[PDB]
């Protein structure tokens, strides 16, 4: 995967260059923001399995044809991978906000998603809705700047299901 | 600890430390006198600690110490009292070493299968624990207030 | 009780109601686009890098 400090040092390998005044600016910009961050990723850490609570709460009170029969999270099975899917979604989250770029979500998260949610019959707007839910809750617990950093990535899980 | 999670890498790939690892491990040798300090301020104010946290824990729930409570009686209100100060005994060493190892392999590893076959009920450790939390961010500054609280949530979220 | 004293003074302000803000709305939107294009411009220099060269 890559991080912000990885990404710069990606194009300017590439480019064959040293680093100039402009990645000496992104670099900075990435350990400036590097203390939120973390103090981000130890909250939601310590948060996650209340997160995920809240999150599916609200998801399955929105939509409680869900977890009633019929549902495709109606029994304890798919229930428990249901949540289980949204703890390895705010965990990852977690990763790309630590790292400053989404480039994990790509690797090890959204490639195949969707054709698995497909051929499972996992209802894929549903699954975004609770991805949402998790976002609301955690920008709740995380504070305002902490929580416009992690609705980026947040966002990125959304489109890339949507 | 630090270090031997940092030899434990090394070794992993039979390689010598690199400078991200001796970085790390001359971090932790930095941070080793605000360490000690805060295991101090912990380890003597165990009692006040414990003794506060087990009275908000039974105010907040009385039915535990209620009869048919699962620390009803002087023995199991004892054991609950002893539980929570070997959690924070937990947290000193977790202060100390610079991660949580001590903490898991004493303390961790196993809890949540005890304590489902004893039904001692989660939630009320976890209310116990916070209160201790609490109590120790009373007797630190905020920085040191910080740092017992990270291994404070680590135990909270290895419970829950 | 004999001095003139005044209580309630009419204020400076017209009775009249917010006058509409679409031209000012119009010149901040040129200016969120102004500003949209020059994130735009670093993110598509990302775009147009080559495709297996990590
Ligand atoms: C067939 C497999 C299956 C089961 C069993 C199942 C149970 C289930 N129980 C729920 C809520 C609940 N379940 C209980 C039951 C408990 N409360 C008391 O402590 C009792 C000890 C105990 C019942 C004897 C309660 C009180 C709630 C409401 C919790 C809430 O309001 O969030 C929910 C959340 C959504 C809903 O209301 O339906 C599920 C999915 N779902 C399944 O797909
Ligand atoms: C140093 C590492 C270590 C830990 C952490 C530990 C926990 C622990 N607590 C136990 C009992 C207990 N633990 C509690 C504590 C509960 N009472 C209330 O309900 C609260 C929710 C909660 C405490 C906040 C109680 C009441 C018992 C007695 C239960 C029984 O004997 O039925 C037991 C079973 C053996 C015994 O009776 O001593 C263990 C292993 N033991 C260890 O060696």
């Amino acid at each position: 995967m890559q991080d912000a400090i990885t990404s710069v040092i990606n194009t300017y390998d590439v480019q064959g260059k040293y680093f100039d005044t402009s990645a000496f600016d992104k670099l900075k910009a990435y350990y400036a923001t590097g203390e939120l961050r973390v103090r981000a990723a130890g909250t939601i850490s310590a948060n996650a399995a209340t997160i995920i609570k809240e999150a599916s709460a609200k998801l399955f009170s929105n939509q409680p044809d869900l977890v009633r029969p019929g549902g495709n999270a109606y029994t304890t099975r798919r229930y428990a991978a249901c949540v289980r899917d949204m703890d390895y979604f705010l965990r990852y989250a977690t990763y790309a906000m630590l790292a400053g770029d989404t480039s994990i979500l790509d690797e090890r998260v959204l490639n195949g998603l969707k054709e698995t949610y497909n051929s499972l019959g996992v209802p894929i707007s549903s699954t975004v809705q609770g991805i949402q839910a998790m976002k609301e809750v955690t920008g709740s617990l995380v504070g305002s700047g902490a929580a416009k950093e992690m609705g980026v990535y947040f966002d990125y899980l959304s489109s890339g299901l949507s | 600890s630090a270090i031997t999670k940092a030899i434990l890498n090394a070794d992993a790939e039979a390689r010598y430390l690199s400078p991200g690892e001796i970085d790390v491990v001359r971090g932790y040798l930095a941070s080793g006198e605000r360490r000690v300090r805060v295991a101090r301020v912990l380890s003597d104010n165990a009692l006040r600690i414990v003794r506060g946290a087990g009275d908000t824990m039974f105010q907040k729930r009385p039915d535990l110490v209620a009869p048919g409570g699962n620390a009803y009686g002087e023995v199991r209100t004892a054991k609950c009292l002893r539980d929570l100060d070997y959690f924070l005994r937990l947290v000193t060493y977790g202060v100390l070493a610079g991660d949580t190892s001590p903490i898991d392999e004493i303390g961790l590893i196993g809890i949540k299968e005890t304590y489902s076959l004893l039904e001692v009920p989660v939630p009320g450790v976890i209310d116990g624990i916070k209160a201790a939390k609490q109590q120790a961010a009373a007797l630190l500054s905020s920085e040191d207030a910080a740092e017992a609280s990270f291994y404070f949530d680590y135990v909270i979220s290895a419970m829950s | 009780m004999q001095p003139i004293i005044l209580r309630t003074l009419s204020a400076r302000r017209p009775v009249q109601g917010r006058p509409n803000l679409e031209t000012y709305t119009s010149e901040v939107e040129r200016w969120k686009a102004i500003a949209q294009t020059q994130y735009a411009l670093e993110l598509a220099k990302e775009m147009s890098r080559p495709a297996l060269r990590t």
